[PDB]
């Protein structure tokens, strides 16, 4: 049935895919000063379509900021912020991205769409690979 | 006519306070910037200090002194107006949970305040033609930066007192021609 199967898997047959380095939330404990530290699973590659979102600059406290966005369609269960849970993280073009929204569709269909915001430049390995 | 020179001197003093703040507590570099940048230019990841002009309150009536030029017999009047400007001095430094030598933007703002209220810095600033009044509050507020995280942008108002001089012209006189009338 069409709401079953995997529509994004079929759609990936024609359109191309970008390989992102996904990384899943594992647990999180508080370090000192009550700031709270997140920990994650092992990274793994993910085939996803990372389309753009129009990012517009704004002004706050007389400074100029801009929030960088990407909308990722991926054939995986992606979970952002949740009660007793922090968001997931994926690397693309040497940039970290954390999920902000959640289009779900996983348990219905197996795929998902999420809006993700850039966090900062990725760490560079000794060999030149752009992962943590 | 003074805010340019004042902003230069304040930038020098703020950079000095940042060099001192690099000693007690440690930051990766620092920057001192004016908040309202006249061209589109970004906020900096590094721990920085912002300053901006807020008001200008003249204090007391202007004081007029008379100075003879001795050449054209013109009394140049010098109108000195006292001024208390108010500078909004803020700080910005994102906080990394992983690091252990944590230092908060509140620390940087508090150290700037305490440095600028010390008596030695007051005497130095006096030697640089202005002074500093009391800072009675430092407001640590929270907001969302562009990465959808949480950041603090502490700020306080520093009152700086100085003088500004105006030169104008007036006519002189070296005579006394009275009329002694009888009732």
């Amino acid at each position: 049935m069409i709401p079953g199967a995997n529509l994004l898997r079929m759609a990936f047959g024609v359109i191309g895919t970008q390989i992102v380095k996904y990384r899943k939330f594992e647990q999180r404990v508080k370090n000192d000063q009550a700031q709270y530290v997140s920990m994650f699973e092992e990274p793994f590659d993910l085939a996803a379509s990372v389309q753009r979102v129009r990012r517009d600059q704004y002004v706050q406290f007389n400074l100029e900021f801009q929030r960088n966005y990407v909308m990722i369609f991926a054939n995986f269960e992606m979970v952002d912020l949740d009660r007793d849970v922090a968001g997931d993280q994926f690397l693309w073009t040497g940039r970290v991205f954390q999920l902000e929204s959640q289009g779900s569709w996983f348990y219905q269909d197996g795929w998902g769409v999420c809006l993700a915001v850039d966090i900062g430049a990725a760490k560079l390995t000794d060999d030149g690979k752009p992962t943590f | 006519m003074f805010d340019g020179e004042l902003i230069a001197k304040m930038v020098v003093e703020l950079n000095a306070a940042m060099t001192s703040a690099q000693e007690a507590l440690q930051f990766p570099d620092f920057e001192v910037v004016q908040k309202a940048q006249p061209t589109q230019q970004g906020t900096s990841t590094r721990p920085t200090i912002f300053f901006q002009k807020l008001f200008d309150i003249p204090r007391g009536w202007p004081a007029t002194d008379w100075h003879l030029d001795n050449t054209t017999r013109k009394y140049v009047e010098i109108t000195r107006q006292h001024v208390e400007t108010t500078f909004q001095i803020s700080s910005l430094h994102w906080q990394n949970p992983e690091i252990t030598h944590v230092v908060t933007a509140s620390d940087i703002a508090n150290y700037v305040r305490a440095y600028f209220q010390a008596r030695s810095t007051i005497e130095r600033v006096k030697e640089l033609d202005f002074l500093i009044l009391r800072v009675s509050q430092i407001s640590n507020e929270a907001f969302e930066n562009d990465n959808h995280q949480f950041e603090f942008h502490p700020s306080f108002d520093m009152v700086v007192t100085y003088n500004q001089y105006i030169r104008l012209y007036e006519n002189a006189a070296y005579s006394a021609d009275g009329v002694l009338i009888g009732v």
